[PDB]
């Protein structure tokens, strides 16, 4: 009998991790602050890390990775990729960000410095902050952050989107990641595009239900209409960029996915691994990525604590087990992921 | 980078390098603390002695 | 030349200077009955090893030591022992009974009954001292003696002598050898009392060792003979400074201006390296790059925590045997680029320094592989904070139910020295959260 | 030399107090005579914690034998250990308790407790440091039950600042016939409760079922209970009695055991279980790990797995690998934490001594400060509120002198005690 506890009740994921486990027979869940786990499944924050893998008879692992948060909020994930050199401000595929503090360290200087040669190339000059709002004037988002109170993120929006059509509308992309004790990086083959339900509105801005893509913000304001809850799977959009485009989803599009997640993963791994540590972590993570009209990738965010789409959970939530819980927890007595791995010579 | 202060010996030597620049009570409340410490003691002893001779 | 006087009280600290005064003399080949061929000034000197050691006129070397303990059983394996004629018996101090593992029981009740006696001692020993610099004390945090005792005399000792320096080695609670299920109370206990009093403080947490012991000189089930030949060697390497010719950390003081920019935050952890069996057949020596590298893996270190999520504000590197500094600058070199070390903002990224040639000694027939080179690291780190989460909560659920604390109650303490206590390490876990961390 | 001043009172407490003397004289390599004739300097190195010197290097146990009957103690003494006692250590009256709590504690016990206590006086003024005391006693009978009692009483107020420790043998009805035992029980564990620091429950229920249904004993004796008895003796005392690290005295055993005043009352438990015959085959690691811990090896009577462990100490004695011992007992923690406290971290503590006990290459005895002792106070209560809340039997008592107002306080503070356990049971 392995054992194990929870601490973040509002997980989707990790309610159907519990039920998983407790459903082999071969796992009892204790009272959450019962120390002799051999798997804490974490709560969000403050994550009392420094008293793991101080249990003696225990091997300990838990599904978070101390230290991801750093690629996981946005005022962070601009500051890594900047000074980190394996990322570099030379950097193709993040979108032009900076970050921002309310006047109540900081870099508005060099945002205008940047802003103020799309004033003297006149060319799009539209950006977009961090409850969030899009402009094309700086002094409207700046005392717009102001008047918040947060540190903030100012990006450069992305114009030329990829539209979908019948529609001419907007999506981003959500791919799962799980990467396990060893540091093998894994892909769920099931990504979702996550859809606008209206015409994308080049020249007005404020309308929103067009320009940000969220599950929500669509089904609280045409909800539906092309596809079932504004998500679109891999099957669809691969026909689509064949009939349409004439291309495929692995080469236009997932080579680049799979390119940006190594890449992010293997800066952090020395900050981050577990190694030759005396717990063990894994950290399920959602890559959020934008696509634009020439079919360039972009990355947009990383999500510590994601959540599935609906269709989804059952095969993901069995593909965490496998891999990341029963390859340190073995039983008695097809795959979902495609490993991340490249080892070039130069 | 920057190596300084080298301070050679027989035994050995020493040095710092650098790679990158920045950016009580009294003899009396003890003797106290400790005495009305040994108070309580005494008087948790009597309250019991007490019971007993009831 | 500035002398140091060593105290050692409980079985803890007691036992583990033993090994450590043992290792000093082989390391100053000063032979069991005290006498030194080598020191050529019979009945006196001001040479680097008789900060450690005085002399007779009859060419004897003895500690500036002194032991306690509450209970005699210990104490008399010394005065019976290999070293007996070493020390004096005024510096070897007993009682009849210990303190039962309650922090109060050592501190108020039968500490009261002996400290009278036991600073009548260490005088003795200062009045010997023509430059006394100060104190070097060890003991456990989870012994009724280490804990109450301890704090008491640390307490006595900065009335006595003010101006004077007072480092700790302290022996951190591990269920896998503790005697105790009271030992995190006792621990928050006298880290309260003692941390006004203490200039710098070296944990060793006995799981960390116990480890070292188990996974590197391949021992199924550690004694303390196991683990204090261990702590020995770190402890030997840590005081070399002090006993031999160099220029890095050769006052108490310095430990504290070099490792201790701010006095509550006076907890440096201790990484060793290479610990190495005597019964590997076959044994390839690592390179100054190899122990140096190991340095930053927590499996080498003293207490097990991890310095990458936390800052550094201090950070020396001790080495023994044959190193050069090109060696060493080449490999903090390549270790800069392959790791994570971020100090705090009004610190330089530095290092300290220091070579001492003669290689480790070796305790004959002992675990320890006799090796070319060996480094000790001593970083000021937040991340040592990890081990004060760890004793808080567990301090927290006992305490919730106060469970035990009648034992304490009944020897005159106050319950509300608990909780107060207890708030003094909230504060100083925050101290190490504020230093430590950004957003 | 720090030392323990041994009693032993009544009938019971002088035949389990006996073997005790047998027993330990034996691991220690003492003889009737009181001569050392043992092989080994590991026997000798505490020795002084139970026994004195004395001219002619002998060592005489340090031990008070006293009962209102001088019954018992002429079986002591033409026993085989009879004559290793200190003749003058022999405090016995005439006339009995006859069962009866209130004789021990009140009328004929008051007329030789000064005696008794003149005998324990001059032992304590030749200690070098004393620790406390163990008694030994049945709590259903009279003298045990009521003197041993009223002897713990007068001995706390002369020595407030000792241990006091006990060993109480709990009635049942599968043993014996009588019917007032559940009131001298009562009233001996309303005393247990406030001057004790730790009391081994020793449940006949528990010997009987052990000799009758497990060790397949159809015609149980008292020397089989008291087989049982001296060998769960001689195992919570071993970290007294031999070079140790853990629990090597009564008041450090305190500390550990007790959280809370009151709850000083111990589920004693043994593995392997034996009857006086040749076991064959030494026990694993493994399995003596599992036997200590089972239901069927406790010595009081009541199902662990109704209850919590507060604390636990575990001793093991043999040669064996102190690797194996620490991974099944982490095994045993790691495998059924929900039923130990966890608001106490690391609350089981383990001990290896090498010195086995006679007869047995390994064995292992458990000691569970558990809430589901309370089981046995309610069997103890219950029995005794049937017959008190019709006053039955109650003018054996009155005719000594007490008043009915003692019983009621008596089962008040038992249920009190029960209530306390299933406090923390659920806390
Ligand atoms: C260990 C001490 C002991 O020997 C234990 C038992 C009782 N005594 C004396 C020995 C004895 C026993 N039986 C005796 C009959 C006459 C004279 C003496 C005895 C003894 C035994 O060896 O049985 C073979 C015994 C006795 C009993 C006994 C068992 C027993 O030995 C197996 N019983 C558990 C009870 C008893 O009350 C009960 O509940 O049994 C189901 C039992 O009733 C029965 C058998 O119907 C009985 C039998 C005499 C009824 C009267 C009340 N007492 C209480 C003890 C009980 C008994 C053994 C002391
Ligand atoms: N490393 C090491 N730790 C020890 C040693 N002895 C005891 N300890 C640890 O210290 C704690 C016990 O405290 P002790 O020093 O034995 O206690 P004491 O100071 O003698 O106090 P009392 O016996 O209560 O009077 C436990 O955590 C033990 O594991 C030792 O020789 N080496
Ligand atoms: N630079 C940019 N260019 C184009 N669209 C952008 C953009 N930045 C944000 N968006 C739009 O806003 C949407 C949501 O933004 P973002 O992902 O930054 O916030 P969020 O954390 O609340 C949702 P999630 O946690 O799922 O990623 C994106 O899906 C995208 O459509
Ligand atoms: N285990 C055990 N129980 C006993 C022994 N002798 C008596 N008893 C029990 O003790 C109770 C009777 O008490 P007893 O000691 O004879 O009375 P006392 O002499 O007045 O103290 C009953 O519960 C008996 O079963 C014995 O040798 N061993
Ligand atoms: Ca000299
Ligand atoms: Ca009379
Ligand atoms: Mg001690
Ligand atoms: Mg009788």
């Amino acid at each position: 009998m392995y054992t194990f506890v929870v601490r973040d009740e509002n997980s989707s994921v990790y309610a159907e991790v519990s039920r998983l486990l407790l459903a082999t027979g071969q796992w009892k869940r204790l009272r959450k602050d019962n120390p002799r786990f051999n798997l804490m499944l974490g709560e969000r924050n403050r994550l009392p890390f420094g008293r793991l893998g101080h249990e003696p008879g225990l091997v300990q692992l838990v599904n978070y990775y101390r230290g991801a948060d750093k690629l996981c909020r946005k005022a962070s994930l601009v500051k890594l990729i900047k000074t980190s050199p394996e990322l570099s401000e030379s950097c193709t595929w993040f979108p032009e960000s900076y970050v921002i503090y309310p006047t109540n360290t900081d870099e508005r200087e060099v945002f205008l410095a940047a802003y103020n040669r799309r004033r003297e190339g006149r060319e799009g000059n539209v950006w977009i902050a961090k409850g969030i709002l899009i402009s094309s004037e700086a002094s409207e988002l700046l005392d717009f952050i102001d008047e918040q109170g947060q540190v903030h993120v100012i990006q450069k929006y992305l114009e030329k989107p990829l539209l979908l059509e019948p529609g001419h509308r907007k999506f981003d992309i959500r791919s799962w990641v799980l990467v396990d004790h060893l540091y093998n990086i894994y892909l769920y083959r099931e990504g979702v595009l996550r859809t606008s339900s209206e015409p994308y509105n080049s020249a007005n801005f404020q309308d929103k239900t067009c320009h940000l893509t969220n599950h929500c913000i669509q089904k609280e304001y045409n909800y539906g209409r092309y596809e079932e809850g504004n998500e679109m799977f891999f099957e669809e959009f691969n026909q689509y960029l064949m009939d349409a485009l004439n291309t495929t989803l692995e080469n236009s599009i997932l080579l680049q996915i799979k390119h940006i997640i190594r890449s992010c993963l293997m800066c952090i791994e020395p900050a981050i691994s577990t190694k030759h540590l005396h717990y063990q972590s894994f950290q399920l993570f959602g890559f959020d990525f934008m696509v634009d009209e020439e079919l360039k990738v972009w990355l947009i965010e990383v999500n510590g604590a994601p959540a599935c789409a609906q269709k989804l959970y059952a095969e993901l939530c069995q593909g965490i087990v496998d891999v990341a819980i029963s390859s340190v927890f073995p039983l008695a007595d097809t795959s979902i992921f495609i490993k991340l791995h490249h080892h070039h010579h130069h | 980078m920057e190596v300084i202060e080298l301070n050679k010996c027989t035994s050995g030597q020493s040095f710092e390098v650098i790679l990158k620049p920045p950016s009580d009570p009294s003899l009396e409340e003890i003797q106290k603390k400790l005495e009305a410490a040994e108070e309580r003691r005494k008087y948790q002893e009597a309250e019991l002695l007490k019971h007993l001779a009831e | 030349m500035r002398e140091c006087i060593s105290i050692h009280v409980g079985q803890a600290g007691v036992q583990i200077g033993n090994a450590c005064w043992e290792l000093y003399c082989l390391e100053h080949g000063i032979q069991p009955d005290g006498q030194m061929p080598s020191d050529k000034t019979i009945g006196g000197g001001d040479d680097s090893f008789n900060t450690f050691f005085s002399e007779t006129g009859a060419g004897k070397h003895v500690p500036r030591a002194v032991f306690v303990d509450l209970e005699p059983t210990v104490i008399d394996e010394v005065r019976t022992g290999t070293y007996r004629q070493l020390f004096h018996p005024e510096q070897l101090i007993t009682g009849k009974e210990d303190a039962a593992n309650n922090y109060a029981r050592g501190h108020y009740t039968i500490g009261k009954e002996i400290i009278d006696l036991v600073l009548d001692r260490i005088r003795k020993l200062a009045d010997q001292c023509t430059g006394l610099q100060g104190f070097l004390v060890f003991h456990s945090f989870g012994g009724g003696t280490g804990s109450g005792f301890t704090s008491l005399l640390m307490e006595r000792l900065s009335v006595d002598y003010g101006k004077k320096s007072k480092l700790e080695f302290s022996i951190y609670p591990a269920p896998q050898v503790s005697t105790a299920v009271v030992e995190p109370y006792n621990s928050i206990l006298t880290t309260h009392t003692t941390l006004e009093h203490s200039d710098c403080a070296f944990m060793v947490d006995n799981e960390a060792i116990y480890d070292i012991c188990r996974r590197n000189l391949d021992i199924e089930r550690p004694t303390y003979t196991n683990l204090n030949r261990l702590i020995s060697q770190i402890v030997s390497s840590i005081t070399a400074s002090l006993r031999f010719d160099g220029a890095l950390n050769v006052d108490l003081t310095e430990f504290q201006t070099n490792l201790v920019p701010y006095p509550r935050i006076h907890f440096p952890l201790a990484t060793y390296a290479p610990v190495i069996s005597a019964e590997k057949a076959y044994h390839e020596q690592l390179s100054v790059a190899e122990i140096t590298n190991a340095c930053f893996e927590p499996a080498n270190q003293m207490v097990k925590c991890d310095p990458r999520h936390g800052k550094y504000m201090a950070c020396c590197l001790l080495y023994r045997g044959d190193v050069v500094p090109k060696d060493v600058n080449a490999a903090i070199a390549t270790i800069k680029t392959k790791r994570s070390i971020q100090f705090v903002d009004w610190c330089p990224t530095g290092f300290k320094v220091g070579i001492n040639y003669q290689p480790p000694t070796v305790v004959p027939g002992g675990d320890l592989a006799k090796v070319q080179r060996a480094v000790c690291m001593l970083s000021n780190t937040t991340a040592i904070a990890e081990a004060w989460a760890r004793l808080d909560h567990k301090f927290d659920l006992m305490y919730a139910k106060r469970a035990f604390v009648h034992w304490y109650v009944g020897e005159g303490m106050e319950e509300g020295e608990f909780s107060e206590a207890r708030e003094d390490m909230a504060a100083l876990e925050k101290d190490y959260e504020e230093v430590g961390v950004d957003s | 030399m720090r030392e323990i001043v041994h009693i032993q009172a009544g009938q019971c407490g002088n035949q389990i107090g006996a073997k005790f003397w047998e027993v330990i004289s034996d691991e220690h390599g003492i003889d009737p005579t009181g001569s050392y004739h043992g092989d080994s300097d590991l026997q000798l190195e505490r020795i002084n914690v139970y026994y004195n010197e004395a001219a002619g290097n002998k060592y005489v146990p340090r031990a008070i034998l006293v009962d209102l009957e001088p019954g018992t103690m002429d079986s002591v003494r033409s026993g085989p250990f009879g004559q290793i006692f200190r003749p003058d250590n022999f405090v016995f009256g005439q006339s009995g308790a006859g069962n009866n709590w209130a004789k021990g504690h009140y009328t004929e016990g008051a007329e030789l407790v000064d005696s008794v206590l003149d005998v324990v006086r001059k032992e304590s003024e030749s200690c070098d440091c004393l620790q406390g005391f163990q008694l030994t006693h049945s709590l259903g009978g009279g003298t045990g039950s009521g003197m041993g009692t009223l002897l713990i009483s007068k001995i706390r107020e002369e020595y407030p600042d000792r241990i006091m420790n006990t060993f109480s043998v709990v009635p049942s009805p599968k043993v014996s016939d009588t019917v007032v035992e559940p009131y001298n029980a009562t009233l001996s564990v309303h005393q247990l409760v406030e001057n004790t620091d730790e009391t081994y429950c020793i449940d006949n229920e528990a010997l009987y079922d052990i000799c009758f249904r497990t060790l397949k004993l159809t015609t149980p004796t008292y020397g089989d209970l008291n087989h049982l008895v001296s060998a769960t003796m001689s195992g919570v005392t071993t970290c007294l009695r031999f070079p140790g690290q853990l629990n090597a005295d009564l008041r450090k055993l305190a500390v550990n055991m007790v959280p809370f005043p009151r709850l000083h009352f111990f589920m004693p438990g043994f593995a392997p279980l034996t009857s006086r015959s040749q076991q064959y085959r030494a026990l694993t690691v493994p399995e003596l790990t599992q036997q200590m811990f089972d239901a069927k090896n406790m010595m009081a009577a009541c199902d662990p797995r109704h209850g919590r462990y507060l604390t636990v100490a575990a001793v093991f004695r043999g040669r064996m690998s102190m690797k194996e011992v620490d991974e099944q007992m982490l095994n045993v923690q790691n495998k059924n934490s929900s039923y130990f406290v966890e608001w106490i971290p690391n609350n089981v503590k383990t001990a290896v001594c090498d010195i086995p006990p006679r007869g047995l290459k390994m064995s292992a005895t458990f000691i569970g400060n558990s809430t589901a002792i309370q089981e046995l106070f309610k069997r103890i209560s219950e029995q005794f509120t049937a017959m008190f809340r019709r006053k039955a039997f109650l003018h054996w008592y009155t005719g000594e002198g007490m008043d009915e107002m003692e019983f009621t306080e008596a089962e008040s503070n038992m249920n009190d005690l029960v209530s306390e356990y299933q406090q923390y049971q659920d806390a």
